[PDB]
């Protein structure tokens, strides 16, 4: 059951290149490829990300893909960097310059077979291959354009397994581009056709939970990127070791997504403790389930006050009786039921694995499926009504040779996104 | 009965150490293969 | 009983999703090196004779 | 200012939450 | 052209090259370290040579394949001298050391033993007349050492005193507790004997004492200590002052060949169904032999269930968890092994006393 | 004499390991498959034979099969402490999970591997001369244990006929639950229970988590706990067939004085003497106390209170130091209580069993040593209180087709929910009509 | 007992164009077509007399 | 079962002396001729292209035609020019001119008869006679006229035997000559008339094989040599050595070519990989089977995925399992059963043969006969067509005295060869 990961533009292929480390660290891999780990437990699952080169050594199933080389040169030069396969580096000679429509028409159809060669010599590699799993941004060029394609194309040479998206969407606050309400809202319309679930990161929400509770005096992209990469590498962890209820990601879809267009989740990662304050408080289920339930501790700026849960998913790591976890989950939904769907008679899905992170005792990841979800798409659909009645700035992208009926398509879509969204919200059982 | 039993236990015995040799066999090929890798990397960078 | 020729290994700290400092920010000089566009073997590190 | 995450905390529980220990508990009948 | 040539058979090639396979085994009293299996390659063109670890683990198809990763990588490694490794350093029942763990498997330096070598592609024998086999320092300078005679009596007097104070006239049971206080194994993977524990061990032997007057107690103190200073500074001593408890049986216990350790790790290996170091007190039990013994069969002077129980008894953690060690069955075979002279003897008593399959 | 079990999915493959654990140390095996020759009384004695077979070199090997379409628990039974003890052929693996869908279990993935299971259970019923039926565990809130479970059951109809069918199953507890989609499954898994088996024993977790906390002194169970609870009832009820006692009871007796009709065949099942090592110097354990505890529904494994029906037909096991003239008084005593009610159709309510093997002690385990034992299983009106809320719970998920879309992609039509939704309701109207008093003249 | 496949990989160059874009509706829908399946009812009904 | 070897022209004679270095070097001849190998294996079938000189020496069955010595001096001056027996060389005094009239019909028919007679002289001195084997180029002008000249009279001389050609032709994008589309069009013309087996080769792609596969800083005609003398030395290696499946020229043929015009072939070898790469992936025979297919290891520019395969054939070299090797095949014909021509029921033929090239491990050569290969004869076509109409060049053919009904000829039959190809291709069973 084997995943292939997919890189794409700058924040993917940085966020991948901190996965890679996490995942290396956790079996002990050295950054020469080779296995310097200390349990069996590590070695008989391995193949899950790793493909065995001759006499000892270990390749990543990752594909990095970006029009310009500068990234994956810092990649390449970084302290992990070597044990990436040369082969797999696949980019153009320009940038995309932060366009949708360049990076999905212009470059991109002059560089996607090479990276469709690429992707399916990864995949038929497999004896059993799972879903894949894409890293890259919204907002972007070529994230959003290469990363739409890509997956579009997948969908059609592989429309049996699962399509797994990680998705850095703008900010409510301030905007790191002026263009990313169209290229938000295009990439979204191909998402809700094209993906199986999806996964939604602010980045405002990652800069509060670093301040307010790790309290970092100094944080880097490093942080946030290794906060990502622990949650990543934590929805997996069941794939990949022993545990008293094994769970898997097909199962994970198939109970969080009633309905098919409703298939966009919030994620959290419990277990952050705050830089001077370990000793006030021990490790207990209690303690995981209530950092896992807190606002503060998600990673989206919606907030479920506003909402209902239609389904949740928590997947724990340790060693950890069932009862504990059995009946938190019933205290929780019973205490706050107003929260929580009715004609639904239980939202929330269990899991537990043996082996836990390394220098954790205990860890959870928290999946969950909200309507209030609903408020970002409206911000985006107003902040792009705004700008298409005025044609603000919407000559690059017909000068590329997009016809306007796209946008009113992918504008309709969003809206009846949030229609349905606000409908099943409201509906009763009379 | 006992003569029977004792020749499977002899056989048995070769096969896992015919299996185990196989394995033996292809590290020691890889090894060769890295030592010659690394002889031609010298020579390109002293022609360079 | 005296330890022979070849050393001890030292194995770094395990990776926490926390607690970690910025320790890119000590470098003082952030020179990028190019290397897909040019380097056809590219920084492969192959061992000496 | 710094910016915040808009949600408050509204989500409680607590260790042991069961009464006794027991899921549920039949009721006594004379004779 | 034999019928059973594989795909590097020199029949299959024409290119030709030499090296040196070997099979080892660790040198180590843990019980975990005894189940593990290396396997490596010799190369006299460049003097190098690097060794592998292997594991058994379940396949994709159902039956089990060996998996392996390494544990010393190819390098030119070179002896406590300087001198290089060359080929007649791995014949069989060699011991070399080669340096500190590379892996996290291992916490300390070890030593290993050469249990197989193929030479059916080699083409360059190198050998250096008049020189030791592999890197066995230590056990050179055990034999180049010598102990004082009044050593040897006083741990002569210290084993009379515990096969009868402590056993009830049984040598086995005696010899078995001689070595109680030295059950942890380090991370070299011997066992370790410090003064204090020394002190401890001569005062267990229940000789050195009299009345509980005060001039009596420290007239046996001064002798215990005087005793356990003799007995400690006629024994070579490592970093923090220890000394080796395998040199000290050596003239407690004495001598004893490899295949008398060999047949006691035979056994130990039958009857640990897991793979840890320890075994099961239900499996000494169900194992053990008291039925078909003559004193309970011929002579009817015991009877079998309570000489089980007997033999139950010894085990010193038998009436709270019931684990055995490895050490602890090793101190069991030694003290068994001492009893006895003759090598058939020890074979015949040795298979008749467990009835495994 | 023999029987055969069959462990499907991974509640069934766990609950497995406690068993044949159970049974081995019961027997005396070892975990190598190797008796010492001394745990048997001579030669001509052969009681293992009921679980175990022996080759010709004299290893055992057990009458088992264990199905999983995911690798990861039969890999650690392959990897764990008993891999010498199963014959390789037994530890059937597939690739990927059926998801928790029934219909990717019955109609994609379970049906390319019913074939080798049958040929597999084939081997194994060859190898027999009083065969005497099938015990089958499973969990019908999963996906494989349901889709496959329901399709071997069938299959097994088809070609052995006449042979009986037991089965050990994990229904969906009434409130503390693990996966939304768990009423569907077991909706259309009691179907196929229906048809396909001759007593089916209903079990939930959140009654044995009840048990253990609340007789056992155990703060913080587990599902080993569970599974041990399990492997006791189980062999209790086969210790009937592998030794001496005063009342032998078969395994067609069973069915013959406990089953009126055929339909009427979900039974309840308790058990008496769980108690801990603490609390067993401060009580006497007599043969009245522990039949007085059998009834008590703080004792039931399946959440349901007998009280709130009529009994028809109870089954009593007795192990251990008892005499005949004690369990007669026993029940005479029970028969007298005013809260424990037969319907009048049923005179002679009571079938009694009477072994002298007291119950085994296992190394790990939580339960006292003790001499003697009791066990029951009952056939009681009660149980439709179960179906009425399991009913009620798909009604309100069905109404708004909340999640038909993957079971009809996946290759099953919309009709098939209804069909079973109505079975469940024609079971609930017949536990409604056998449990009214008499009938009328007009 | 499925060994790995090879592949020669396709040509999607010429199927992209600004005119063709994604409408509502058009996303790739795996459906298995259903296959019947007979039932045995042989419990007979209650016959309580 | 004895090959006989000509070389002609400047393309011929260069590969032809890299050929018997790399023969050489496998049978372990010194270059005085004198054995100094190291196993029987070498010797036993020394007798397939070597005759034995007296006391120990061996001379190569080779015969090589130029009409200028230039490079035949260059050849003979290296350092294994020695070896060749001197009678063995024929050469003129003026060169071909690049001119195909000049080289077939004036120098040819001057040179020839020696040539011939320098033939039948070495295969009447062979025991039992295997076929020819002939490299040339076809856009030269002595290699193309008088090495389809030296074709027809050995075809008149030995119609029984095997006839197999490797030849060079002009790449896609840049000439190497102005007046390449006539000599390749009446070579090609001749070829298809007198042919057996021809194997074709674009120096352009053997630029795109060094340069994309091999990442070579400084290639250099000694390289794309040797990559054409180990493919050629890898198709006899069955005939010269033991193996579990032996194969023959003559096999090939038979499973090859379904009707006698379509007998034009791709080739390609597989464990071709970069210094840098090798350490990221190990060889295997699923390994070699994916190289194999990749249009990037094909040494023509036509790519497969425009056409059909006929019929494929593929060697093994090394002591390998059958089970792989057949089932890798079946694997391949059913994945991939777009690109397979439908009404033949296996495409694929397979051999083994114990032996490897020495340092590797294990190697392959793959022989593809496919459809495709139409658009390449149209280019050509083309290409004559636009010469032809304007007169292009032509005084200095029909000054040397061809008449131009031979070119309107040779223009119809390589345009009926398109049409019957591209017929073959869109056939269906109805
Ligand atoms: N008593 C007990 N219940 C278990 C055990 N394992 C799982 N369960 C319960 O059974 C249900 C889950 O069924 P599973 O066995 O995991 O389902 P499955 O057979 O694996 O089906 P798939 O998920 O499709 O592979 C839940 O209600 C669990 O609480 C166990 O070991 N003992
Ligand atoms: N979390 C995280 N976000 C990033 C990173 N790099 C860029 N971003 C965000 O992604 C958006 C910019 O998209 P970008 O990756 O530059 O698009 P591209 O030009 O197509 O590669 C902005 O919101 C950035 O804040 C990173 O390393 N980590
Ligand atoms: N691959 C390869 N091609 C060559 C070599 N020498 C010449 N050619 C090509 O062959 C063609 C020239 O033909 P040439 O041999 O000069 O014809 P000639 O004058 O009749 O001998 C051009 O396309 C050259 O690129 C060589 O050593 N290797
Ligand atoms: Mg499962």
């Amino acid at each position: 059951r084997e995943i292939v990961c997919v890189q794409a533009g700058q924040c993917g292929n940085q966020i991948g290149s901190k996965f890679w480390e996490v995942i290396s660290d956790e079996h002990g891999v050295d950054p020469t490829g080779t296995y310097q780990g200390d349990s069996d437990l590590q070695l008989e699952r391995i193949n899950v990300y790793f493909d065995e080169a001759t006499g000892g050594r270990y390749v990543p199933r990752s594909v990095l893909i970006d029009l310009e080389p500068g990234t994956m040169d810092s990649v390449r030069a970084g302290p992990y960097g070597q044990i990436f396969r040369p082969d797999n580096f696949i980019f153009g000679q320009s940038g995309a310059g932060n366009n949708w429509a360049k990076g999905h028409y212009t470059e991109g159809a002059e560089l996607i077979d090479s990276v469709l060669d690429v992707c399916c010599k990864e995949a038929e590699s497999c004896d059993c291959l799972q879903g894949f799993q894409i890293c890259h941004s919204l907002g972007g060029g070529t994230g959003s354009g290469m990363g739409t394609l890509l997956i579009s194309k997948l969908r059609e040479q592989y429309p049996d397994r699962i399509m797994m998206t990680f998705s850095i969407i703008p900010s409510p606050k301030v905007s790191d581009t002026v263009v990313e309400p169209y290229n938000t809202t295009l990439s979204v319309h191909q998402l809700v056709e094209n993906s199986d679930e999806s996964m939604c990161i602010d980045n405002e929400a990652l800069y509060d939970i670093c301040f307010r509770t790790l309290k970092l005096t100094t944080p880097t992209f490093g942080d946030l990127n290794h906060l990502v990469s622990a949650v990543v590498s934590g929805v997996t962890c069941c794939l990949r070791f022993p545990g008293q209820l094994n769970s898997d990601l097909r199962k994970l879809a198939v109970n969080l997504v009633p309905f098919p267009r409703l298939h966009f989740f919030m994620m959290g990662f419990a277990p952050l403790t705050s830089r001077g304050s370990q000793q006030y408080r021990g490790l207990s289920v209690p303690e995981l389930t209530q950092q896992m339930f807190d606002a503060k501790n998600m990673m989206q700026a919606a907030d479920p006050r506003h909402g209902r849960y239609l389904t949740a998913s928590a997947l724990f790591r340790g060693r950890m009786s069932t009862k504990e976890v059995d009946e938190q989950m019933l205290n929780v939904q019973n205490k706050n039921s107003s929260y929580f769907i009715e004609w639904i008679p239980n939202n929330i899905k269990s899991s537990v694995c043996d082996i836990p992170p390394k220098g954790l005792k205990m860890a959870v990841t928290f999946i969950g499926n909200n309507t209030c979800i609903q408020e970002m798409f409206r911000r985006v659909g107003e902040q792009f009504t705004l700008m298409f009645r005025r044609k603000a700035f919407l000559h690059w992208y017909t000068g590329e040779g997009m016809d306007e009926m796209e946008f009113t398509e992918a504008e309709s879509n969003m809206n009846d996104l949030v229609s349905e969204y606000q409908q099943y919200q409201d509906a009763t059982i009379e | 009965k006992r003569k029977f039993l004792e020749d499977r236990a002899r056989q048995r015995d070769l096969l896992r150490r015919r299996r185990f040799m196989e394995v033996e066999e292809e590290r020691r090929w890889a090894q060769q293969d890295n030592l010659q890798l690394r002889m031609a990397n010298a020579l390109e960078r002293q022609k360079e | 009983y005296q330890q022979s020729r070849a050393l001890k290994k030292e194995f770094s700290l395990p990776m926490v999703p926390g607690m970690t400092c910025g320790e890119e920010m000590l470098r003082r000089s952030y020179h990028r090196t190019q290397v897909h566009g040019r380097k056809y073997d590219t920084n492969t590190h192959i061992d000496g004779v | 200012q710094h910016n915040k995450h808009p949600g408050k905390t509204v989500m409680f529980t607590r260790k042991d939450p069961l009464k006794r220990g027991l899921f549920s508990s039949y009721p006594y009948i004379p004779e | 052209h034999s019928m059973d040539t594989t795909l590097f058979s020199d029949e299959n090639r024409i290119d030709r090259g030499d090296s040196l396979l070997f099979h080892c085994v660790q040198l180590s009293q843990g019980g975990t370290d005894s189940h593990r299996y290396f396997f490596g390659c010799y190369f006299p063109r460049w003097r190098g040579f690097y060794m592998d670890e292997a594991r058994e683990l379940p396949g994709p198809l159902g039956y089990n394949v060996t998996r392996h990763f390494p544990a010393f990588p190819f390098d030119v490694y070179l002896k406590d001298d300087g001198e290089h490794f060359l080929t007649d350093d791995f014949q069989i029942g060699s011991i070399f050391t080669l340096g500190g763990p590379l892996n996290q498997r291992d916490d300390g330096q070890k030593r290993y033993k050469v249990v197989h070598c193929d030479d059916s592609q080699l083409r360059t024998r190198t050998g250096k007349t008049l020189a030791f086999i592999g890197n066995n320092v230590s056990g050179l300078l055990q034999q180049t050492h010598r102990v004082s005679g009044e050593a040897i009596d006083a741990l002569k007097r210290i084993r009379e005193a515990y096969i009868f104070n402590v056993g009830n006239g049984i040598p086995e049971v005696g010899i078995k507790a001689m070595g109680r206080h030295f059950r942890k194994v380090g991370s070299d993977g011997r066992r370790w004997m410090s003064y204090e524990g020394i002190v401890r061990f001569v005062k267990d032997s229940r000789n050195f004492n009299a009345t509980l007057s005060f001039s009596d107690t420290q007239r046996t103190e001064e002798d215990v200590n005087t005793v356990a200073t003799c007995i400690y500074n006629a024994f070579p001593k490592n970093e923090e002052e220890c000394i080796d408890y395998d040199f000290f049986m050596d003239y407690v216990r004495g001598p004893m060949s490899q295949e008398r350790k060999d047949a006691v790790w035979n056994i130990f290996r039958r009857m640990d169904y897991d793979r840890d170091g320890n075994l099961n007190i239900i499996d000494i039990q169900a194992c053990y032999n008291t039925q078909d013994h003559p004193t309970c069969s011929v002579d009817h002077l015991f009877q079998s269930d309570k000489m089980l129980k007997g033999f139950l008894t010894i085990w010193d953690e038998n009436e709270r968890c019931g684990l055995v060690p490895y050490a602890e069955f090793l101190d069991y075979y030694n003290g068994v092994s001492a009893v006895l002279e003759d090598d058939k003897v020890f074979f015949d008593v040795l298979n008749n006393q467990w009835k495994l399959l | 004499r023999e029987a055969i079990c069959i462990h499907i999915g991974q509640a069934g493959c766990q609950v497995g390991n406690a068993c044949w654990e159970l049974f081995c140390l019961e027997h005396g095996i070892q975990p190598d498959g190797a008796m010492p020759s001394d745990k048997t009384i001579g030669v001509e004695d052969d009681a293992f034979n009921t679980f175990f077979s022996e080759t010709g070199a004299g290893k055992h090997v057990p009458r088992a099969v264990f199905l999983d379409l995911e690798p990861t628990v039969v890999d650690e039974v392959r990897t764990g402490t008993y891999r010498q003890l199963f014959h390789p052929e037994q530890l059937i693996s597939g690739k990927e999970d059926a998801a928790n869908n029934y219909a990717r279990g019955h109609y994609t993935i379970g049906k390319e591997i019913v074939d080798l299971c049958l040929d597999r259970i084939r081997k194994l019923a060859d190898n027999c001369t009083g065969l005497q039926g099938f015990l089958v565990y499973h969990a019908v809130g999963g996906g494989t244990g349901s889709g496959l479970g329901a399709l071997l059951l069938e299959r097994l109809s088809v070609d052995y006929g006449k042979k009986s069918k037991l089965g050990y199953t994990v229904y969906p507890s009434p409130q503390v639950s693990t996966a939304v989609v768990e009423p569907y499954n077991s909706v259309l898994s009691t179907h196929s229970l229906l048809e396909h088996t001759d007593v089916a024993a209903m079990l939930d977790n959140e009654a044995i988590y009840d048990l253990t906390r609340r007789n056992l002194d155990i703060e913080r169970p587990t599902y080993t706990n569970l599974n041990r609870l399990i492997g006791q009832v189980v062999s209790s009820l086969t210790a009937s067939l592998r030794f001496d006692g005063a009342l032998n009871v078969d395994l067609t007796e069973f069915q013959t004085n406990l089953v009126p009709y055929p339909r009427i065949h979900f039974v309840l099942t308790s058990y008496a003497p769980v108690i801990s090592a603490e609390k067993a110097y401060h009580e006497q354990l007599s043969v009245s106390e522990i039949s007085n505890a059998v009834f008590e529904p703080a004792s039931m494994m399946t959440k349901c209170d007998p009280r709130h029906g009529k009994y028809m037909a109870c089954c009593l096991m007795y192990r251990g130091d008892v005499v005949p003239k004690d369990v007669n008084a026993a029940v005479a005593t029970i028969k007298t209580k005013r809260t424990i009610q037969f319907v009048d159709w049923s005179p002679t309510g009571f079938k009694c069993g009477i072994n002298y093997q007291p119950p085994t002690v296992v190394p790990g385990g939580d339960l006292a040593k003790v001499q003697r034992a009791v066990c029951m299983i009952a056939n009681s009106t009660a149980i439709a209180e179960v179906f009425a809320r399991i009913d009620h719970k798909f009604d309100l998920m069905y109404s708004k087709r909340a999640f038909v879309h993957w079971y009809v992609g996946e290759g099953m039509e919309e009709g098939e929910f209804s069909e079973a939704r109505e079975d469940l309701a024609a079971l609930e109207k017949d536990y409604e009509e056998v449990g009214a008093e008499s009938a009328d003249m007009d | 007992f499925k060994q790995r496949d090879a592949v020669i990989g396709p040509i999607v160059n010429d199927t992209v164009d600004p005119k063709n874009f994604l409408r509502t509706g058009q996303g790739i829908k795996h459906i298995v077509p259903p296959v019947p399946h007979k039932k045995q009812h042989r419990k007979d009904f209650l016959d309580c007399g």
